[PDB]
C-alpha cells in the first residue's frame, strides 16, 4: 500500500547514467545558499538548564557630596533572560543488500547524505530565521519573534527589543525583513546543549538487523544526521531588524531601501563602536532592489547618482558599508505585517 | 523547549469545547515532584482562539489513575478571551508541590470555540525570550 | 533557610483584620525578576489563624507607591481557616512572571480574626520536609 | 518597603549561571559611549 519507506531499485536506477555506474553529478535543484549557517558561532551550553544571559537594567545615581555630607549607597540593578536548544534529527535505513549490489558503495551514500544534509541544512535555516516556539513548542527560538514588535514613535536610547525594528509600509502580502547579527561570543551564538556535539554531526551506525513484526529478517544499514542548536541573542543592541517591506513596492521603488538601511547601522549602534563579526541577511529579491538603487534604469523618480555610459551594467551589491551581505534562500518574501508595540 | 514524549500532559491538543488532557501522567507511586529541584512545565497555548469566552485550563492530580478526586495544584484561572495568544504561559512556571499518582489537565472554556490549540507538559529548560 | 531583612513582604504580621502588607518592595526598573534563574519566595503562614474565615493572599503589583491600580501574580484563593496551621503556604514556589513595578500583599479576609501571622517574603533556598 | 537601596540576595541570584559561580561575563545593555571625558584637556588649578 505503500513503497516511500527506503531507498528502492526506482530511485537507485533513477540516480544512475548511460554508463551503468552511480552518478557522481546530481543536479541539485532544490539547493539553497544558507550563508547564516556558515558565519554563526556555535559555543557549549556549559551553564546548566539551557544558557542563561544576564542583562544590566539600571545604574546608580551619584550624588555630589559637598564636605561633611554622607552619600547613600545604591546598587547595580542586573536581569536575567535565558535560551533553549532544540534538536534536529534524521535516518536512513537502506536495505544493506541493496547498496552492496549497486557498484558504487560511497558514491550512493555520498549522495543520500548529500540530500539529507541539504534538507537539514534548510530547515535549519528556516527555523533560524521564523522559529517560534510559541507557536511550534519543540523548536528553539529565531531572530523573527523575538522582534516581531517596533515602536512607532522610537524613542533615542531606551534600547528595547521593540526599539531595533524599522517599518516603513508593509501591511499586504508581499512583506519580507532584512537583518543584521553580530556573530560573536559576547554578541549571538549557537548553543549546543551540554554534552552534545558542535554543529551539525552524523554517525553511520553501520549493519543492523531490522526485526519484523511478524518474524521476519534481513539486514539494514543506518545513517543518522543529528543537529541542535539554539541562537540566543544576548544582547539585542547588537541586532536591528527592518520588517514590512513591501515587495512590489520593494521592486517598484516606492519605498526607499537605502533610507532604511541608513536608518539601521544607527539602530545598531553597534560596530559602529565595539563589537565581534557583523553580517547583513536578505533574500535574492531586496539585492536586487539594492543593486537596482545602486545602478538605476528608468527608475521611479529620484536616484541622485549619475553614472558613465560605462557604469550601466552595475556590479552585485556586495559589503555594504563594510558589512558582507550574504544572500539566504530562508527569509521569506511573504512575512507577516510585524505589529506596531503601540 | 526540549519537550518529551512519555512526559507530555498532550502535543498539539486541540481546545475547542469542553475537555481534559489527551495523556495523563503517571509516576508510578505517589511520590513529589515540585519539591527539592525545581521541575519547569509550560501548559501554554499554541494556537489562537475565538468566540469562547474564557480558558481554565488547571492542573489536577489524583491518585486513582482515573479522576474522581479532583485536587487543584494551580489554576489558571479564568483567562480573558483577548489574552488567548499564541504563547501565553496559562499557568505557573515550575511545577507545583504536592504531586499525587497521577496528574491531568482539565481545560474548561466558557463557551466553544472554532479555534485554540495547547501543548502542556514539563520542559527541560524552560525558555524565556 | 536564611531568609533575610530588605527583600521581604511581612515579619510575623498579624493582618487579623482585613489589612495588607507593610514592607513594599519597590523596584525602580521593571526587571520582572522571575526570568531565567529562580528565585524562592514563601508566603507561609507562621502562627495559627483562630476565627477567619478566608485569607485571599494576592500578590499584588502595581506602577505606583500607592496601588493606584495593581496588578495579581499569585492568588491563593478562599483559603478556609481549617488550614491556616503553621506552614501552611499560600503561593507558588519561585517568583512569579509580570512583576511590573511595585508589589504588595493583599490580605483579604472573610470576617475579622483574633489570630494570625503570617511570613511572606523572598529566601534563599526552600525547605521541604 | 525600598528594597531598592542594598545589594540584595535576588540581585546574587540574577548574578550568578546555573553552575552556582557568579557570571563573569554580564551583559550592560546600558553602557553609552561619550569621548568627551577622553580627548578633554585638564589640569590642576594650581592657585588661589
Amino acid at each position: 500500500t505503500l513503497g516511500n519507506t527506503y531507498l528502492t531499485l526506482a530511485d537507485v536506477q533513477k540516480q544512475k547514467d548511460g554508463k551503468g555506474n552511480v552518478t557522481s553529478e546530481i543536479i541539485e535543484m532544490l539547493a539553497e545558499t544558507n550563508p547564516i549557517l556558515e558565519d554563526m558561532v556555535v559555543m557549549e551550553c556549559n551553564d546548566g538548564t539551557g544558557h542563561l544571559t544576564t542583562i544590566r537594567t539600571g545604574l546608580p545615581q551619584a550624588t555630589w557630596r559637598r564636605l561633611y555630607e554622607g552619600v547613600q549607597p545604591a546598587k547595580s540593578t542586573t536581569r536575567q533572560i535565558k535560551d533553549s536548544t532544540g534538536t534536529l534529527e534524521a535516518w536512513s535505513e537502506v536495505d544493506e543488500k541493496l547498496v552492496k549490489l549497486s557498484k558504487d558503495k560511497q558514491q550512493l551514500m555520498l549522495n543520500e547524505a548529500a540530500a539529507f544534509l541539504e534538507g537539514m541544512n534548510q530547515t535549519m535555516a528556516s527555523t533560524l530565521f521564523y522559529g517560534n516556539t510559541a507557536t511550534d513548542a519543540v523548536k528553539f527560538m529565531g531572530l523573527a519573534p523575538r522582534f516581531n514588535a517596533y515602536r512607532a514613535a522610537r524613542n533615542l536610547k531606551p534600547v528595547d527589543t521593540a526599539d531595533q525594528v524599522i517599518d516603513a509600509g508593509g501591511t499586504g502580502s508581499d512583506l519580507t525583513s532584512i537583518w543584521m547579527v553580530v556573530w560573536g561570543d559576547r554578541t549571538a551564538h549557537g548553543l549546543y546543549p551540554e554534552g552534545t556535539s558542535a554543529g551539525l554531526q552524523r554517525e553511520y551506525l553501520g549493519a543492523e538487523t531490522k526485526e519484523l513484526g511478524d518474524g521476519g529478517v534481513y539486514r539494514v544499514v543506518r545513517e543518522k544526521f543529528e543537529w541542535d542548536l539554539g541562537l540566543t541573542v544576548r544582547d539585542f543592541r547588537y541586532v536591528v531588524r527592518i520588517a514590512n517591506i513591501d515587495v512590489s513596492d520593494l521592486q517598484a521603488g516606492t519605498i526607499d531601501i537605502y533610507a532604511l538601511l541608513r536608518k539601521a547601522y544607527y539602530r545598531l549602534e553597534n560596530r559602529v563602536i565595539t563589537g565581534g563579526r557583523a553580517a547583513l541577511y536578505c533574500n535574492a529579491d531586496v539585492t536586487e532592489a539594492m543593486d537596482a538603487a545602486a545602478t538605476p534604469t528608468s527608475s521611479t523618480t529620484a536616484s541622485y547618482v549619475r553614472l558613465t555610459p560605462m557604469q550601466v551594467d552595475g556590479k552585485e551589491v556586495m559589503m555594504y558599508r563594510g558589512i558582507p551581505v550574504r544572500e539566504c534562500d530562508a527569509i521569506l518574501s511573504t512575512e507577516t505585517a510585524v505589529p506596531s508595540v503601540a | 523547549m526540549i519537550m518529551d514524549k512519555e512526559n507530555t500532559f498532550s502535543y498539539k491538543q486541540a481546545i475547542t469545547g469542553t475537555a481534559v488532557s489527551t495523556n495523563v501522567i503517571d509516576l508510578g507511586v505517589s511520590r513529589d515532584i515540585g519539591k527539592g529541584v525545581p521541575v519547569p512545565i509550560i501548559i501554554q497555548v499554541v494556537e489562537d482562539f475565538a468566540d469562547a469566552t474564557s480558558l481554565t485550563a488547571t492542573l489536577q492530580t489524583s491518585e486513582t489513575e482515573n479522576f474522581s478526586s479532583a485536587t487543584t495544584l494551580a489554576t489558571s484561572g479564568a483567562v480573558p478571551v483577548a489574552d488567548l495568544t499564541a504563547g501565553k504561559q496559562l499557568a505557573v512556571q515550575y511545577m507545583p508541590l504536592g504531586t499525587q499518582r497521577y496528574l491531568r489537565v482539565n481545560y474548561t472554556v466558557s463557551g466553544t470555540a472554532t479555534a485554540g490549540a495547547v501543548t502542556a507538559g514539563v520542559v527541560m529548560s524552560h525558555q524565556q525570550n
